[PDB]
């Protein structure tokens, strides 16, 4: 189960 | 033996010729079991082993939007890293993310991480405490403010701590048959000549898994990890994994060298000399 | 940074005339990731060849292989082929049964 948010850089 | 979830992301731009390339590949241990790639045809995340076929087609339609979702945001960071590092728009850049979780044999949490590179360097990691971030220049710097101020720190931590953990426990139940197999190491030595009275001894070892594994060579019951020319464990195509380490040795004195292969399907440890 | 891939080629089983097998050709320790990699058999493109175990170890250079189901025989040659913009010319590496 993929993580669903990579916050911005 | 421990276990590991992990998910590989790479965001690569193309400047001139439309989208950045975006890719996710997720593992379970040494397997690849599912992938996403925004250069098929209809992308969608997609199963890359046959016990993943349990999940329904929720499990799907879900981890299809949020590779979509992910795939966005990183088209903007790599703007973003542009203004951050002054680049130009004409070049290509490459981001990498890796996260994952591991457990005991037990199912208990031994450790959870993230990190970022940036043109194949160190940007930005979570620290083994799980609450900070490190940046490894000043662009990471302004990353870390922003995810601070967010509190992005606690958010990642409830999923390693909690999801990851927990679809790491199901993947190994329902992938049982594959994921806690042990297949046994196969070996055997080649033997090639060189130009001035001296043989090259190669020790191979075939079709096990898991892939952790250990090749040396001995002369006089030293192991010999001078003259050792060795690959990394390497995917064989079927869920199986090889290796091979060799040792250059005086001609007619092969007989004195010794193979050693340890894997744990191995109860006691091969050993093999070289056969005329 | 900028990295040569190092191009291995192999088979699953050792090769026997006649028995189905696995070639495999696993590029590795490469950067930047564009890459095009291609099976050959007689120097001829071998079709639908399977992309799997992209990954990246900790100094983050790229890992990936490609392979396809085949039958060795006596006379038959396979190699890989591959194009990257730390090389000034293709590489193709062939398979070496005798290895």
């Amino acid at each position: 189960f993929a993580p669903g948010n990579y916050p911005a850089l | 033996g421990p276990h590991s979830l992990r998910y590989f992301v790479t965001a690569v731009s193309r400047p001139g010729l439309g989208e950045p390339r975006y890719m996710e590949v997720g593992y379970v241990d040494d397997t690849e079991f599912v992938r996403f790639d925004s250069d098929a045809e209809n992308p969608r995340y997609e199963p890359r082993a046959r016990w993943m076929e349990q999940e329904g087609p929720e499990y799907w339609e879900r981890e299809t939007q949020k590779a979509k979702g992910n795939e966005q945001s990183f088209r903007v960071d790599l703007r973003t890293l542009l203004g951050y590092y002054n680049q130009s728009k004409g070049g290509s850049h490459t981001i990498q993310v890796i996260s994952g979780c591991e457990v005991g044999s037990d199912g208990r949490l031994l450790r959870g991480y993230q990190q970022y590179a940036y043109d194949g360097c160190d940007y930005i990691a979570l620290n083994e405490d799980l609450k900070t971030w490190t940046a490894a220049d000043m662009a990471a710097l302004i990353t870390k403010h922003k995810w601070e101020q967010a509190g992005e720190a606690e958010r990642l931590r409830a999923y390693l701590e909690g999801t990851c953990v927990e679809w790491l426990r199901r993947y190994l139940k329902n992938g049982n048959a594959t994921l806690l197999r042990t297949d046994s190491p196969k070996a055997h030595v080649t033997h090639h000549s060189r130009p001035e009275d001296k043989v090259t001894l190669r020790c191979w070892a075939l079709g096990f898994y898991p892939a952790d594994i250990t090749l040396t060579w001995q002369l006089n019951g030293e192991e010999l990890i001078q003259d050792m020319e060795l690959v990394e464990t390497r995917p064989a195509g079927d869920g199986t994994f090889q290796k091979w380490a060799s040792v250059v040795v005086p001609l007619g004195k092969e007989q004195y060298y010794t193979c050693h292969v340890y894997h744990q399907g191995l109860p006691e440890p091969l050993t093999l000399r070289w056969e005329p | 940074i900028q990295k040569t891939p190092q191009i291995q080629v192999y088979s699953r089983h050792p090769p026997e005339n006649g028995k189905p097998n696995i070639l495999n050709c696993y590029v590795t320790q490469f950067h930047p990731p564009h890459i095009e990699i291609q099976m050959l058999k007689n120097g001829k493109k071998i079709p639908k060849v399977e992309m799997s175990d992209m990954s990246f170890s900790k100094d983050w250079s790229f890992y990936i292989l490609a392979h396809t189901e085949f039958t060795p025989t006596e006379t038959d040659t396979y190699a890989c082929r591959v194009k990257h913009d730390s090389m000034a010319e293709p590489k193709t590496v062939y398979w070496d049964r005798d290895m």
